[PDB]
């Protein structure tokens, strides 16, 4: 189910390279696909978006205007055209797929993205431990917390968890509040209630040794929290 | 020879009907006499579910009770939202002759089945996400009428042939088969616990079959056509169903006779859905002159109409939880009551 | 058809006359009070109210 | 503007007489098509009733306006004959706009009748119905708006207006007059060859209905399009004039003729009626 | 509009599918469908083979148009519970063979069937097409064989023209609604060309006279 991405290298400043997805497994068509990008050593962040069949198109605020993302629906291949990329637009850009309907599980699977090296009003989301140490077989919670209410009026509150283990992409371990995805152990648990949360290993093996994120998918633009790296 | 053993027959069946007389004392209406009568019923149209392009066969709520699923005269398989009218899957069929649907317990596979005596088995949640067909049942002389999940992995199925069938779906064969019916069988019901179900033919008789034995214990007459219709006391003890004859019955189990009768001089149309609402004391009942009825179970009088349909009423189904009703007439729509 | 298949329906008719059968009297007020205690939570004989039905609009 | 008691006497029940009647059978009709129910469904039964209230609301508006003026004594103003005068003129050509809209349906059934079904869905015909009614008021109204004013007809129009009008009702009416001989003339083909190959009573059964419409709506509009036009002496004398009140009375009568011949005829229509 | 970001897409996947609805039911309506029912050994197969379990189907077409038909005959169960899902069928065709009239008696059988199909409900509308088929042994069979075998009753000189016609007034004289329907009658031995070209020959005439009714011209 894999989707591999093209593009990248050392890019001179104001001159405009375009980055290539080629997915190969899955039905490409009725998929929305995002772009998420990451700095040398900081957390993930949203660049884009398309819906199913290019009908709804969003954007960041720092590329709005700058970045135009479309999509190649019979030959399965996903495309973003960057211009005139400024010197602090260099990170890896992952390609994230994500499906919409009722008690599905959106960024289930990531990509393993590119690396670009350009030469040279919103939701504030917080977590603030970090390097925090941690013994095998012991029961390890994580917090997180918010800047407003992310609970709606039908009652699901939209908070989403990842993993980024060193030197593999992320991967989705809780879809929303009280659920876990599908393919991970069931040692995970995250139990929230308003504007607080926490993550919660009950005993954990040393496979899972990598930093965390949080992120709320309520409205756009999907900012996500800062890290929280396990150290052993 | 044959004229002996026919001339027993006589004897043992005779033996029954005088074996069901010394239990009946008291009619179910002498029971239940100066007991407060339910009162007017009065319910409205809450959604209409108009995805369809031709008519309406079957239709089968999901445990949760917000999900349907429902068959139609095209290659369409429309899966619902009860809540807000959206669409969540539509799934294309291998042939257009669907005369049955069912949606599993734990709401990872769905199941379909026509005049192709074919059952298919589609698969829900999956990578690359898209529906696809799960597995194929092949093996029954008849056209399927229609079919139950038991648990995710076994199936009850009946057919055109007098024959009903169990069926695992990890491997095609068959484990059981049921042949006590003369008669087309056409529909079926099981228990709340699944160890039991009971089934309606087509000559006026219905069956009550053991799972795990394979054996009938009990054969409930009384109607004068052919039934269509079943459905269970949410207690677990007793049934009632739906015929052509334009009445309705209430049998039980312990005692193997029949209480009641729900019948009426205005109506002569034949009945195609019978269902109980929770608490076992409103039985609603899905007539061919497009309307449907709600029949006060302990009480032969009749809670008010429930008429909005322009067709017939092919299927109808209480949710499980008990707050919204919903029957699917021929003409596209779903009208759901509550 | 004489005696292959005549004895599998003497044989089944015999099995349904050993049944137990209660009087229906006792079989009938076990189906009334059962709707005694579960007359409460069946949201078709009484309307909820407004606020805990889904379906309002 | 002129006329006599007993011309008033005898002329003012014609109005009267033939409103009422009109108003009656159309009435009726409306009402079956109306309830919701079978005949509701299909996109050509609308037109009728289209149709058919344009020719009620015709004959109330035109019946009280017309027996006002030419009878008794009236009052107006530059301003006001436009209105009340608005009415009628919208009234008479939408019942026109929705004589062609049949005969757009009924062509287009044996034109090509493998896509009829096709074509022809409950929204385009909603959105044609609309369209209809849209451009027949506001035509009816663009007097106010300019040209009180030249024209001897009637007392205030612009004779831009009534020469205006004229033309494009009689492209209305040419258009449905083309597409029922043509009907007739593919039945026939068609009906010709069935027998004459292996396999006369179409072409012969749609005569019977087609000559019934298309001389009932050659005698509504024949005097009234011609006299309007008319060139005399002396303009109309206070014999001319007077006739063409008169003549005016026959274009309620294809109000009172409407309903029989174009909705009464059609076999599903009535058999609805005859059991409830 | 009280509709968070997720619930958005949710709505745009069902205006999505309504799109395919739509598009593949408009894809569904140009095809003409067809009922073929048959005795056994009438000469089905025959027609079958012609042109290009469950109910089978089969797919022709000629000179621009697209049919279905539906050989439904091995079912081998009662016909009253699933007939009523064969309604807006274009038309019915039957098919009767003129070889086997003597040999209990086929004929009678033939004939009961095509009445009880004939003046059913759900085929009050529905137009009925009657191949009268294998007419090569029936030329030879009339001289050995008297036509009175099936009723002694009838007049007429044993004549192919002369029993043929009498045999198909026979038939047509089964419909109690005359007004409503009509039957298309045709004569074919074992090879004919000819054959398909009267099947589009007649669904064009019921056709028109489907959309000459929809109007309320007739
Ligand atoms: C002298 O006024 C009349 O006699 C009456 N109108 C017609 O008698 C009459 N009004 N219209 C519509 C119409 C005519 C000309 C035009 F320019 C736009 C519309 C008719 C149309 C056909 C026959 C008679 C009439 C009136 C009293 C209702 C005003
Ligand atoms: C049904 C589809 C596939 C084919 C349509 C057939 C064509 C010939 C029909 C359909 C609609 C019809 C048109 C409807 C409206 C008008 C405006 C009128 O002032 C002139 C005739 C004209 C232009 C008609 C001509 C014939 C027409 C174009
Ligand atoms: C007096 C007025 C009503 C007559 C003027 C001609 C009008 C009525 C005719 C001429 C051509 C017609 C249009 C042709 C095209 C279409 C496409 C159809 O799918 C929807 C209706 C619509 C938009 C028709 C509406 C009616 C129409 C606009």
């Amino acid at each position: 189910v894999q989707l591999v991405e093209s593009g990248g290298g050392l890019v001179q400043p104001g001159g405009s390279r375009k980055l290539s997805c080629s997915a190969s497994g899955f039905a490409f068509s009725s998929f929305g696909m995002h772009w998420v990008r990451q700095a040398p050593e900081k957390g993930l962040e949203w660049v884009a978006y398309i819906s199913s069949g290019s009908g709804t198109i969003y954007y960041a605020d720092t590329v709005k205007g700058r970045f135009t993302i479309s999509r190649d629906d019979p030959k399965n291949t996903l495309f973003l055209q960057m211009t005139s990329l400024r010197s602090e637009d260099t990170a890896m850009y992952y390609c994230v797929r994500s499906i919409y309907y009722y008690g599905s599980s959106p960024f289930d699977f990531w990509g393993q993205g590119t690396t670009l090296t350009v030469s040279s009003s919103d939701i504030v989301m917080t977590q603030a431990t970090s390097s925090v140490p941690v013994t095998p077989g012991e029961s390890v919670s994580i917090s997180c917390r918010s800047s407003k209410s992310l609970l709606h009026s039908n009652g699901n509150t939209y908070l989403y968890w990842f993993l980024q283990r060193p030197g593999q992409s992320p991967q989705l371990l809780i879809y929303r509040m009280s659920n876990l995805a599908s393919g991970v152990p069931d040692r995970f648990s995250g139990s929230g209630s308003g504007t607080a949360f926490t993550l919660t290993i009950s005993r954990l093996e040393a496979e899972d040794v990598g930093v965390y994120y949080c992120m709320q998918h309520l409205e756009y633009p999907l900012t996500f929290g800062a890290g929280t790296k396990l150290e052993l | 020879e044959l004229d002996q053993l026919r001339q027993e027959a006589e004897q043992l069946k005779n033996q029954i009907r005088d074996a069901r007389k010394a239990c009946a004392d008291a009619t179910l209406s002498q029971i239940t006499n100066n007991i407060d009568p339910v009162g007017r019923i009065q319910m409205r149209t809450r959604r209409t579910l108009r995805g369809h392009l031709a008519k309406i066969y079957a239709m089968h709520w999901g445990t949760d009770s917000r999900l349907l699923v429902s068959a139609s005269q095209d290659g369409k398989l429309i899966i619902w939202d009860s809540y807000t009218t959206n669409k969540v899957h539509a799934i294309p069929l291998r042939s257009s002759w669907v005369m049955t649907c069912a949606y599993a317990p734990s709401g990872n596979y769905v199941a379909c089945g026509g005049l192709d005596n074919i059952c298919s088995i589609y698969n829900l949640k999956t990578r690359e996400g898209n529906v696809r067909v799960s597995r194929e049942l092949a093996g029954h002389t008849g056209y399927l009428s229609c079919c139950r999940f038991l648990d995710d992995n076994q199936i009850v199925t009946s057919s055109g042939d007098t024959t009903c069938a169990l069926w695992d779906i990890e491997t095609g064969q068959q484990t059981t088969t049921f042949t006590g019916h003369t008669g087309d069988v056409m529909s079926l019901s099981l228990a709340p616990d699944t160890r039991l179900f009971v089934s309606g033919a087509c000559d006026a008789s219905a069956k009550l079959w053991d799972v795990r034995e394979g054996m009938c214990r009990q054969t409930f007459t009384g109607h004068e056509s052919d039934i269509n219709a079943i459905c269970f006391f949410p207690n677990g003890n007793a049934f009632a169903t739906g015929s052509d004859d334009a009445t309705c019955r209430l049998f039980d189990l312990r005692a193997d006779q029949e209480l009641m009768t729900y019948s009426h001089d205005n109506i002569i149309c034949g009945i195609t859905s019978v269902s109980f609402s929770k608490s076992g004391r409103l039985l609603l009942a899905g007539y061919d002159d497009f309307n449907c009825n709600v029949w006060d179970a302990l009480k032969a009088d009749r809670a008010g109409v429930l008429a909005g349909h322009d067709n017939r009423v092919s299927c109808l189904g209480v949710t499980d939880d008990g707050m919204a009703v919903a029957t699917g007439s021929w003409d596209s729509f779903l009208k759901i009551w509550n | 058809a004489s005696i292959a298949q005549a004895r599998k329906l003497v044989e089944q008719l015999k099995m349904e006359a050993n049944i137990d059968r209660i009087k229906v009297s006792k079989a009938a007020a076990d189906l009334m009070a059962y709707c005694e205690a579960h007359a409460k939570e069946d949201p078709l004989l009484t309307p909820v109210p407004a606020s805990e039905n889904p379906f309002r609009e | 503007m002129v006329l006599n008691p007993s011309q008033q006497l005898a002329i003012a029940v014609l109005s009267l007489t033939l409103g009422t009647f009109t108003v009656l059978e159309n009435l009726l009709v409306l009402c079956v098509i109306l309830h919701s129910r079978s005949l509701r469904c299909r996109p050509s039964y609308h037109f009728i009733g289209s149709l058919a209230v344009a020719d009620l609301l015709g004959s109330v508006i035109f019946v009280y306006s017309f027996i006002d003026f030419h009878v008794f004594h009236r009052k107006d103003s530059r301003n006001v004959f436009l209105f009340k005068l608005g009415g009628v003129t919208a009234s008479f050509t939408a019942s026109v706009g929705s004589l062609f809209l049949t005969a757009i349906d009924r062509y287009i059934s044996i034109h090509r009748p493998l896509a009829y079904k096709r074509i022809v869905t409950r929204p385009k015909a909603v959105v044609a119905f609309c369209l209809m009614w849209t451009i027949a008021i506001v035509i009816a109204v663009l007097p106010l708006l300019g040209w009180n004013c030249c024209s001897d007809i009637f007392p205030h129009i612009d004779e831009t207006y009534l020469m205006f009008w004229i033309g494009v009702t009689s492209v209305l009416l040419l258009f449905i007059v083309y597409a029922y001989m043509y009907i007739l003339w593919k039945a026939h083909s068609h009906a010709v060859r069935m027998i004459q190959r292996g396999t006369a009573r179409m072409d012969i059964r749609l005569a019977k209905t087609l000559v019934l419409i298309l001389v009932v709506l050659i005698i509504c509009w024949g005097p009234l399009l011609a006299i309007m036009v008319y060139d005399v002496f002396g303009k109309m004398n206070k014999l001319i004039k007077t006739v063409f009140a008169f003549c005016s009375m026959l274009c309620l009568l294809n109000s009172t003729v409407n309903p029989i011949i174009y909705a009464l005829r059609s076999k599903d229509l009535r058999h609805a009626f005859r059991s409830m | 509009c009280t509709l968070s970001a997720e619930d958005k897409a949710a709505v745009e996947r069902s205006k999505m599918i309504d799109r395919n609805l739509r598009e593949d039911g408009e894809k569904a309506a140009r095809e003409v469908k067809l009922l073929l029912l048959g005795a056994g050994e009438s000469g089905k197969s025959t027609i079958v083979k012609q042109m290009k379990t469950g109910i089978v189907e089969t797919h022709f077409t000629f000179k621009d148009l697209h049919f279905k038909m539906f050989d439904v005959g091995g079912q081998r169960s009662e016909r009253k519970k699933w007939i009523h899902c064969f309604e807006g069928v274009t038309a019915i065709i039957f098919c009767v063979a003129l070889s086997d009239y003597d040999l209990m008696n086929r004929m009678h059988e033939s004939m009961k069937l095509f009445d009880s199909i004939c003046n059913n409900k759900w085929f009050t509308d529905t137009s009925i097409i009657l191949f009268l088929n294998k007419k090569d042994l029936f030329e030879e069979k009339i001289k050995k064989s008297p036509l009175t075998i099936c009723y002694p009753e009838y007049a007429g000189s044993n004549t192919y023209e002369e029993a043929a016609a009498y045999i198909q007034c026979q038939f047509e004289d089964l419909n109690k609604r005359k007004d409503t329907k009509e039957i298309y009658t045709h004569f074919t031995c074992a090879t004919d060309t000819k054959n398909v070209q009267f099947v589009f020959d007649a669904v064009t005439d019921v056709i028109i006279k489907n959309n000459l009714k929809d109007c309320g011209l007739f």
